[PDB]
């Protein structure tokens, strides 16, 4: 007997991942090839990532894109979970560049358009890959780019930031290797810029055998631009590789760029006074201001739970409505001598409630701010 | 079911809600003068009123409220208006509404446009707030201007009923009798009184001959709060209209032999709430509002 | 249908020959395919109890890391129960995942992300459009509270929330 799952005969190992391997497979009748990712249920229990695996399967299964690897079926067994995906025979984009060297400006653009098309598709669907690199970019027989590993991917939630540092140091954005907070579509653009550079120059923009030196190079955003590079695409690279997240190019900005617009297929992109300030500020010490809040929260007879020293979740019962309104308190650091308390509303899954969710959020904040001010 | 009535029944209010918009909300305990200043600051003509006590939206604050307050408590340019200074939205709502017994008129985002236009007509209001029944959050403020402008784009593609071709005289749309008007020399205070009594959106400004040389709108009243000149009402309507004078095209007018579609295409173009129907000599024969046109299109 | 349920038998260890004998195959010898140190066969099993044993390089043995049953004859076999929650992906993931709000008296603050410093109400828009309309907000900015410095005894709060595909920035004027 052989090893067979869903009529597919499991072949050689294509590669490995943090849990379970990826094996090629072949249909017994048709001979159709698929790539099967075997997830050990006891190993995903060890790491307590079960939520993620459940989450990644939900999202990826809905995904339909030419340049993103499709998930055909997920087969469950008592011991293991089998993810049946599409198989591309070109292997890694990385191995391709190693063997054939850099790509001419025409082919580099063709591939980069396909890759960014996929990165866009994910971001539209509120999914951030954030492992992006030539190792995770595959190729079919016709040299079409395919995004592959979503293991480190995450879901974008409204009003939420991602602290997790994912991916190889070379392809990681300066805010990632610095361990700061990010929204995450701007992290995928940085990586896409490195991939674009890799396609053009056949080398990495930021690389060093000395890790502290490498991290400085990335944060400085300084990289060598070869003389044979079109100054048009250099401007694009300079924009995507911006250290400052706010000055960094968006997908809209790249699509407007003249170097990117050239020979772009139609199918790739679907048709397309008073000074406010955030929260409340204090120059007092982090443990002092944190102490202040807690006293005031109690003064209003609110109940709170401490998730993190600087992160509080506060819930309040409106006397009239008899329901509850939840909000989150997070302390940030604006400057060395300045700190900021942030207010964020929490969506209730409850049945329709009397009053206004938005306003009751304001009133809840108003009481606390009145004390702190 | 008119060709238009079908459309008004099919689409929802959500379809009219812009991608990203701003919504101003007042607490009833807020000082009334500050609320009117806030309307000028944010460039908003009306705001939902929130009672922090009962935790519900009680009503709306419009420019008409600013007109009612001014006309009622105005004494002279020599003495300040204390009530406007002393009162809160809640306090004046008591005085004005004591015998009125008015509720808040709102609509769900999932309700149709036929329901929205009906609600505007039944209650005779120019501001219909859209509230999500689940979150209880006010989403958007619906007006006549947006609804009619919505339809016009859709109307163009489809067959045109003979209704559009008929003139105004034979369609009998608008008010041709007892037009509320002011002279060029008419004091603002007098104009405010006419606003209160007749309850009309605008007053055509006319000469001795009766020809319309200008128009005084409820919207033009808010400029008193903008420049804080509201304390002098003795000035004429002509001197009060000199603030928009830098750009003033003229008074928009339409005739009786004018086709209905021509009029709608005119109002949507200039984005004004009414037209002044006049004879050839500019003498005012009547008014065609946006509420007038909609009421016609919502009926068969 | 439900009578064929894929089940993975995996022997971890070395061998020239590894076989699988069980109640399902009538205790015959089923050769296991091997990749490095793993020997695997995938079988469709009905719902119920199944007992099985391994034949490894001429020695009958069982997996110590798997459930076993001992008979009164002294036979030691591995045992496995085929069940419903194993073969539905989300059912399986739900079993694999296996609170005091009340208040009590009570490392540096994370640096403020630059995204929150984009204020939708501080942004200026064209004079040729409707004053009520606003730019499209970043999803990360939603639900966060923005405010005006208290003046004239009046405090102004604002936040941008999302209704379906539409966004609403709400301003609240409340007195102190
Ligand atoms: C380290 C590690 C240990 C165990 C592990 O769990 C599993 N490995 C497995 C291998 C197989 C498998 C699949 C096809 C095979 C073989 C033989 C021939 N062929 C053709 C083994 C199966 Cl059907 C289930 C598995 N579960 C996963 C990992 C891991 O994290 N990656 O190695
Ligand atoms: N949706 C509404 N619910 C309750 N009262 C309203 C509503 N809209 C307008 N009003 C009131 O109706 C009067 C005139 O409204 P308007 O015609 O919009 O100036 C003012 O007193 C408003 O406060
Ligand atoms: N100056 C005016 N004199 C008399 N009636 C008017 C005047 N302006 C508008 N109307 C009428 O008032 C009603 C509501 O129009 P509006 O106040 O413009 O929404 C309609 O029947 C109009 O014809
Ligand atoms: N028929 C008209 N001719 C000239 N100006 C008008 C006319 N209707 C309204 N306006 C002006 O348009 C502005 C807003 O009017 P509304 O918002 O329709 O009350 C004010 O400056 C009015 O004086």
């Amino acid at each position: 007997g052989s090893v067979k799952i869903g009529h597919y005969i499991l072949g050689d190992t294509l590669g490995v991942g943090t849990f379970g391997k990826v094996k090629v497979g072949k249909h017994e009748l048709t001979g159709h090839k698929v790539a099967v990712k075997i997830l050990n249920r006891q190993k995903i229990r060890s790491l307590d990532v079960v939520g993620k695996i459940r989450r990644e399967i939900q999202n990826l299964k809905l995904f339909r894109h030419p340049h993103i690897i499709k998930l055909y079926q997920v087969i469950s067994t008592p011991s293991d979970i089998f993810m049946v995906m599409e198989y591309v025979s070109g292997g890694e984009l990385f191995d391709y560049i190693c063997k054939n060297g850099r790509l001419d400006e025409k082919e580099s653009r063709r591939l980069f358009q396909q890759i960014l098309s996929g990165v866009d598709y994910c971001h539209r669907h509120m999914v951030v890959h954030r492992d992006l690199k030539p190792e995770n970019v595959l190729l079919d027989a016709h040299m079409n780019a395919k995004i592959a590993d979503f293991g480190l991917s995450n879901m974008m939630s409204d009003g939420e930031f991602l602290r997790t540092s994912c991916g190889s140091p070379n392809y990681a954005a300066p805010e990632v290797i610095s361990g700061r907070l990010y929204a995450g579509p701007e992290v995928d653009i940085w990586s896409s810029g490195v991939i674009l550079y890799a396609l053009l120059c056949g080398t990495l923009p930021f690389d060093d055998d000395h890790v502290p030196t490498l991290f400085k190079k990335i944060c400085d955003g300084i990289f060598y631009t070869p003389q044979y590079l079109n100054p048009s695409v250099i401007s694009l690279l300079k924009h995507m590789l911006q250290v400052d997240p706010m000055k960094r190019a968006t997908i809209k900005d790249i699509r407007e760029h003249e170097w990117f617009k050239q020979d772009l297929p139609k199918y790739l992109f679907p048709e397309d006074k008073a000074k406010w300030h955030l929260g409340i500020r204090s120059q007092s010490r982090p443990n002092d201001i944190m102490a202040e809040v807690c006293r005031a929260i109690k003064q209003l007879d609110y109940e709170w739970k401490v998730v993190n020293p600087y992160y509080l979740r506060v819930r309040r019962k409106n006397p009239v409505t008899s329901t509850y309104s939840k909000m989150s308190l997070q302390l940030y650091q604006v400057d060395s001598r300045t700190y900021l308390l942030d207010f964020r509303s929490i969506d209730d899954e409850l049945t329709p409630r009397p009053g206004s969710h938005t306003i009751e959020f304001f009133e809840m904040c108003a009481n606390l701010i009145k004390i702190l001010a | 079911n008119s060709v238009y009535t079908s459309f008004m029944k099919s689409h929802r209010c959500y379809d009219l809600i812009p991608t990203s918009s701003k919504l101003v909300v007042f607490d009833t305990s807020l000082q009334v003068k500050k609320a009117f200043f806030a309307l000028v600051t944010n460039g908003v003509r009306a705001a939902p009123l929130w009672d922090s006590k009962k935790q519900s939206f009680v009503g709306m604050l419009t420019i008409t409220d600013f007109i009612n307050i001014l006309h009622r408590y105005y004494k002279s340019a020599l003495v300040q208006i204390y009530e406007l200074e002393e009162h809160k939205i809640e306090t004046w709502r008591e005085v004005y509404l004591q015998d009125s017994f008015k509720p808040l008129v709102c609509i769900s985002p999932n309700a149709s446009l036929f329901d929205a236009v009906s609600s505007l007509i039944r209650n005779k209001i120019h501001r219909l707030p859209v509230i999500d029944p689940e979150s209880g959050n006010t989403l958007y403020i619906l007006t006549h201007k947006r609804i009619l402008k919505f339809l016009k784009l859709f109307i163009t593609e489809f067959p045109k009923p003979e209704f559009m071709s008929k003139s105004l005289e034979e369609l009998q749309i608008g008010t041709y009798a007892n037009i509320a008007m002011v002279r060029t020399t008419t004091p603002v205070y007098v104009a405010l009184g006419i606003f209160v009594q007749h309850r009309v959106s605008a007053l055509p400004v006319v000469d001795e001959k009766g020809r319309v040389v200008d128009i005084y709108s409820k919207f033009d009243v808010i400029n008193l709060a903008a420049e804080k000149t509201y304390n002098n009402l003795d000035v004429s309507v002509t001197k009060a209209l000199q603030h928009r004078s830098h750009y003033f095209e003229g008074v928009l007018k339409c005739y009786l032999h004018e086709t209905l579609e021509t009029i709608i295409n005119r109002l949507v173009e200039a984005e004004v709430h009414r037209l002044v129907v006049v004879d050839e000599n500019d003498v005012v024969k009547g008014i065609v509002s946006l509420s007038d046109i909609l009421q016609a299109l919502v009926l068969t | 249908p439900a009578q064929a349920r894929p089940t993975v038998f995996r022997w971890t260890g070395g061998g020239k020959e590894v076989y699988l004998s069980g109640s399902f195959n009538n205790w015959s010898k089923l050769p296991l395919t091997r990749d490095h140190n793993n020997f695997v066969a995938i079988l469709d099993l009905p719902e119920g109890e199944h007992q099985y044993k391994f034949f490894v390089d001429g020695q009958w043995t069982h997996d110590p890391s798997e459930p076993i049953v001992t008979s009164q004859l002294g036979t030691v076999n591995n045992i496995i129960q085929v069940k419903k929650t194993d073969f539905e992906v989300f059912d399986a993931l739900m079993v694999d995942s296996q609170h005091q709000e009340p208040y009590v008296c009570k490392r540096a603050p994370p640096i403020l992300p630059p995204h929150l410093l984009q204020v939708i109400l501080n942004k200026d828009t064209g004079i040729s459009c409707d004053p009520a309309l606003l730019p499209e907000p970043n999803h990360v900015m939603l639900n966060h509270l923005y405010a005006l410095s208290i003046k004239d005894g009046v405090m102004v709060l604002s936040a941008t929330h999302r209704y379906k595909k539409k966004y609403v920035t709400t301003l609240l004027y409340k007195p102190i």
